[PDB]
RNA sequence: ACGGGGAAUCAGGGUUCGAUUCCGGAGAGGGAGCCUGAGAAACGGCUACCACAUCCAAGGAAGGCAGCAGGCGCGCAAAUUACCCACUCCCGACCCGGGGAGGUAGUGACGAAAAAUAACAAUACAGGACUCUUUCGAGGCCCUGUAAUUGGAAUGAGUCCACUUUAAAUCCUUUAACGAGGAUCCAUUGGAGGGCAAGUCUGGUGCCAGCAGCCGCGGUAAUUCCAGCUCCAAUAGCGUAUAUUAAAGUUGCUGCAGUUAAAAAGCUCGUAGUUGGAUCU
């Protein structure tokens, strides 16, 4: 009833400053154990800080024992910022996107097409 | 060529309910009844060969 | 008019071994025809031979075991494959345990086990079981 | 365009005539032993026996020492092997048209399980394994279909999580328990 | 139709670059380069699917507008850079050099070569011309237009190019004996010693080669690659040697490792 | 006899091509007069707009009157026959509406007793004429 | 009739199909002519005419969904006026912007794969099973089941929690809480004369209504219609209509036939075509 954390594949990526690795997650009796737990176990294996550490894709067996998935350890806080996907980091809530719509979007530069000028920053 | 008879056998037909009966198995266990009914039950057959639905 | 005369002397050898005959004349006689009759008797089809001269076209008397059961020509002479020998003796032999298809490569006349030997196909010239 | 695939195969294929009493009642005989649950169960083994004659002939129609007889004989005798429907003393392409739909059906997981003790009958079986109550290896195996390799056949167990080999009582029990 | 085509269909892709069907409708379309289309090998295909560097093309890009990729030592910032035979791939960040060789089964293998090697390349070369002024020319499979090379330099001999000075080193004969590569066909792949070259004028030359194991095969004269003099190589080979292995022979050394490892 | 001849294929690929126009499927289905004068044009079904209520004698042997209709079909305009199948069906249909016709089963023969009627109802108003005579969906008003 | 890769049975040979995601071609309502440009006779460029068609203050102006969605029409015949650039790639002056390409989606039975609708009694029974001593008598040793007297155990369909999944998300997977005894959490579609598997059982109808692919059934004791019961075929799938393949050795190259069943020209020359005697180490 401990949740052990295993790391199968491994690479120091230094082009991208990080650490890949596939995460093997042994939860036989409960459910498919948080991202955040995850994380926390990382850092602890790989002794870093959990804010470096950013895990993705977890699929769990059929059965419910193992789930797999991918994670990066990134050398620093910066480097994760420049590196990793923007969604990633919202899931971390380093970063928030727009709250428009591609509908809305794609209207506003059709109308901005029609004017000439300065006039064009003049609609929405 | 009159079409005024149309229906009549099915109009002039008793209607009878049909009987409430205990549901029959499906899939698996369906063949499983045939395969005992058909293959392990020998007492019926002395070796005339009568048919399932042999009501005589 | 006569044309094949393979196919004729094959056609004679059938008619006579029908009939329950010992011996066959068959007329006129080729190069072909000797290698056909060679190849039967090299496996015990059709035994000794004998070549007529005449000075214009040999004849052939040919002795007859009992033994052979049809033989007949292939007309046209197809060319034939290693990879379509097959599919030509299920066409023509009885079984897979008896019966030849003779047929005439680069390297000779010869039966089709020994066309898949020697790695030729050739052209089909008939068949004997 | 799109980036699906569409490469799907149909498993069995319907018998030429409908009703001939002998195909019927052998094919019930076979859904009965072995407890399947419709004909189309003994039509797809009845399809890959095929199949796999088919292959076999082919390859016996060629040359002995033909590299490629050689290669895909040797590779077919290896699958036929491994699940168990072939012996090992008898690896050659002419065993395997000695094969029939039963040496097939005996390598079901249904089957295995029945036989193995873990069920009372192979309805039973089939429930069991419906009911994830049975594991290969350490895997939970669900399909009655499943075709036991001759190194998983002695790795059948009784799971892990189910009441018959874990030990947490299902709904039934624990619920009759509560009303004690 | 109306000018040239910027896609290419993942299906349509060569097959040496053992792209998947179900992860997109598109492959990368390699750039116009020293290297044909359907014989290259993009920046993107060597840095994700081969090296595993990148899981998506945006990683790809940042790597490579990091700076960080050099092939024949200069920097290439395109993804889609098509690198070819020979070519010499340099990551200084991670301290590894790659030159691009065909591994037996007609595909780029993952070659390291160590950092003196990667100072270097082998060029078939492909036409020799004298222009502006009786200078001679000379050009290479890679589109390198050297200037004033030797006059015992003639067509499909390979020459041996410094990367740093781009001047020719050193070059080997097109003759008999001398180790070869096939870069082209069903013998793609393939290193043996030219045997023997037939000449069919007006049409193409056959080339005769056979392996270290006495394998003879044959292939079009285009598709002969001299690798060193005699049966030496001048270049580090990959993990095959160049012998292209039977089913059979391939099985069974499987099965042995298998074995012997577990 | 057939000619057998290494270079006899131009002489056996004519005859073939010439001997299948006595095929009678094969004109049938090739000449494209039988495509003009099908009324369903090629088509599986057809909708038609029921034009009256006829109904057609039996064949010799045994008697009765077949339930029918003569229906308008609205691709062309082909002036149709076609049987209503069970009994009482008849009564499902009425005069001037819309109804789904498909064929007999005999690829354009008359099928049993019923003389010259190649084409049955298979809908009538957008509701199968089974639905209605087993009682699962009744006419819409 | 867009071509091809290719697709529908395997005896061998073939017969059909290929609008359709890959390659090549063509077209953008029909023609025609052009500008720019490396590349277009480009149409999400322009200029005319032809056919339709929008606004108008009647002077004029603006059009091209065989792009994605959506409408109408045509029909036997085909989906949402949704989300996103996270993936695959493409484009740009560009690591950053954009892409109805493409990716992702509450009612898609085109079709393909896996696979529920149940698994285990004391009991009387028609039974049988290793020498059963008895037609009046050990039959959870082995099995079947008329069952208005039974019993516990198992589980997922479903409803919900935890956001695993993902660019916010649904789905599969995972864990929890409920969730089965007419386990009413109730399987259907076509048949029961033959071909062809399965009732000359009962009631009604009485050559009527209807069934029937074909042969036939029905004219007051219908094995065939309309129904009840029972039975069997496939089964979450079955029926029907068409086109097509095998069956068709009823197109026959393999491999048909031509005296009388359909069939050799009234006869003979004759060019092309097809075929052509032995013989060379």
């Amino acid at each position: 009833d401990t949740v052990t954390i295993r790391t199968r594949k491994f690479m120091t990526n230094r082009l991208l400053q990080r650490k890949q690795m596939v995460i093997d997650v042994l939860h036989p009796g409960k459910a498919t154990v948080p991202k955040t737990e995850i994380r926390e176990k990382l850092a602890k294996m790989y002794k870093t800080t959990p804010d470096v550490i950013f895990v993705f894709g977890f699929r769990t067996h059929f059965g419910g024992g193992k789930t797999t998935g991918f994670g990066m350890i990134y050398d620093s806080l910066d480097y994760a910022k420049k590196n990793e996907p923007k969604h990633r980091l919202a899931r971390h809530g380093l970063y928030e996107k727009k709250k428009t719509s591609r509908k809305q979007r794609k209207e506003r530069k059709n109308r901005m097409k029609k004017v000439r000028g300065t006039a064009k920053a003049n609609v929405g | 060529g009159s079409l005024a008879r149309a229906g009549k056998v099915r109009g002039q037909t008793p209607k009878v309910a049909k009987q409430e009966k205990k549901k029959k198995k499906t899939g698996r266990a369906k063949r499983r009844m045939q395969y005992n009914r058909r293959f392990v039950n020998v007492v019926p057959t002395f070796g005339k060969k009568k048919g399932p639905n042999a009501n005589s | 008019v006569r044309m094949n005369v393979l196919a004729d002397a094959l056609k004679s050898i059938n008619n006579a071994e029908k009939r329950g005959k010992r011996q066959v004349l068959i007329r006129p006689c080729s190069k072909v025809i000797v290698r056909f009759l060679t190849v039967m008797m090299k496996h015990g089809y059709i035994g000794e031979f004998e070549i007529i001269d005449d000075h214009r076209a040999g004849k052939i008397v040919v002795n007859l075991t009992g033994r052979l059961n049809k033989c007949g020509v292939i007309s046209p002479r197809f060319d034939v494959q290693l990879k379509d020998l097959e599919k030509w003796q299920n066409n023509l032999l009885p079984s897979r345990q008896f019966g030849f298809i003779v047929l005439t490569t680069s390297a000779g006349i010869m039966d089709h086990e020994e066309a898949r030997r020697k790695h030729t196909g050739g052209k089909i010239l008939g068949f004997f079981f | 365009p799109v980036a699906r695939s569409w490469v799907c195969r149909k498993t069995y294929v319907t018998p030429r005539r409908p009703f001939e009493k002998s195909r019927l009642d052998q094919e019930l005989k076979l859904i009965g032993e072995y407890g399947l649950r419709n004909k189309r169960e003994v039509w797809r083994v009845k399809f890959t026996l095929a199949k796999i004659r088919k292959a076999a002939r082919e390859l016996l129609t060629l040359d002995e020492k033909d590299p490629r007889r050689l290669f895909e004989g040797n590779a077919l005798l290896r699958r036929l092997v491994r699940i168990g429907v072939l012996d090992e003393g008898k690896m050659k392409l002419d065993y395997i048209l000695g094969l029939k739909i039963e040496d097939f059906l005996e390598r079901r997981l249904q089957t295995q399980v029945f036989k193995l003790g873990l069920a009372k009958s192979i309805h039973h079986a089939r429930v069991l394994i419906r009911q994830r109550h049975i594991r290969v290896r350490k895997q939970v195996v669900n399909i009655p279909s499943f075709i036991v390799r001759l190194d998983s056949q002695k790795h059948i167990d009784f799971s892990l999580r189910s009441p018959y080999g874990g030990g947490r009582p299902g709904r039934v029990k624990r619920k009759n328990a509560k009303k004690g | 139709a109306r000018g040239p085509k910027k896609h290419l269909k993942r299906v349509a892709a060569p097959k040496h670059w053992m792209l998947d069907k179900l992860t997109g409708v598109f492959a990368p379309r390699p750039s116009t380069g020293p290297h044909k289309l359907r014989e290259c090998l993009p920046l993107i295909i060597f840095l994700r699917n081969r090296l595993k560097y990148a899981l998506t093309g945006d990683e790809v890009k940042k790597i490579c507008m990091q700076r960080f990729i050099k092939i024949d030592g200069k920097v290439r910032t395109d993804i889609t850079y098509p690198a070819g035979f020979m070519d010499v791939i340099s990551i200084d960040k991670t301290g590894e050099n790659f030159r691009l060789i065909y591994d037996t089964k007609g595909r780029f293998a993952v070659h390291r070569i160590t950092p003196e090697e990667a100072k270097y390349k082998l060029c078939k070369v492909r036409k020799i011309f004298v222009g502006t002024k009786g200078i001679p020319h000379l050009v290479t499979h890679d589109a390198r237009t050297i200037r004033y090379p030797d006059p015992l330099i003639k067509v499909n001999d390979t020459i041996q190019i410094d990367l740093e000075t781009g001047k020719i080193t050193d070059f080997i004969k097109f003759d008999t004996g001398n180790l070869c590569m096939v870069t082209g066909g069903a013998n793609l792949g393939r290193i043996g010693v030219i045997t023997n070259r037939e000449r069919h004028p007006g049409s193409f030359d056959v080339v005769h080669v056979k392996d270290a194991n006495g394998n003879s095969f044959a292939t079009r004269l285009s598709n002969i690659f001299v690798i060193g003099k005699g049966n030496k190589p001048w270049i580090s080979l990959p993990r095959g040697k160049g012998i292209r292995l039977t089913i059979a022979e391939e099985r069974d050394k499987r099965l042995a490792a298998k074995q012997s490892s577990g | 006899g057939k000619c057998r001849g290494l270079r006899t294929a131009r002489k056996l690929r004519s005859h073939r091509r010439d001997q299948k126009w006595h095929d009678k499927q094969y004109k049938k289905a090739h000449l494209g007069t039988a495509l003009k004068a099908n009324p369903f044009g090629g088509a599986s079904h057809a909708k038609g707009i029921v034009l009256e209520k006829v109904g057609v004698e039996a064949k010799q042997p045994n008697s009765a009157i077949r339930k029918c209709v003569r229906v308008q079909l609205i691709k062309n305009g082909k002036k149709i026959t076609a049987f209503v199948p069970n009994d009482g069906c008849l009564n499902f249909i009425e005069e001037n509406d819309e109804v789904l016709v498909a064929g007999f089963g005999r690829k354009g023969h008359a099928v049993g007793d019923i003389p010259g009627v190649r084409f049955k109802v298979v809908k009538v108003a957008n509701v199968s004429l089974l639905a209605l005579y087993k009682g699962k969906k009744e006419r819409p008003r």
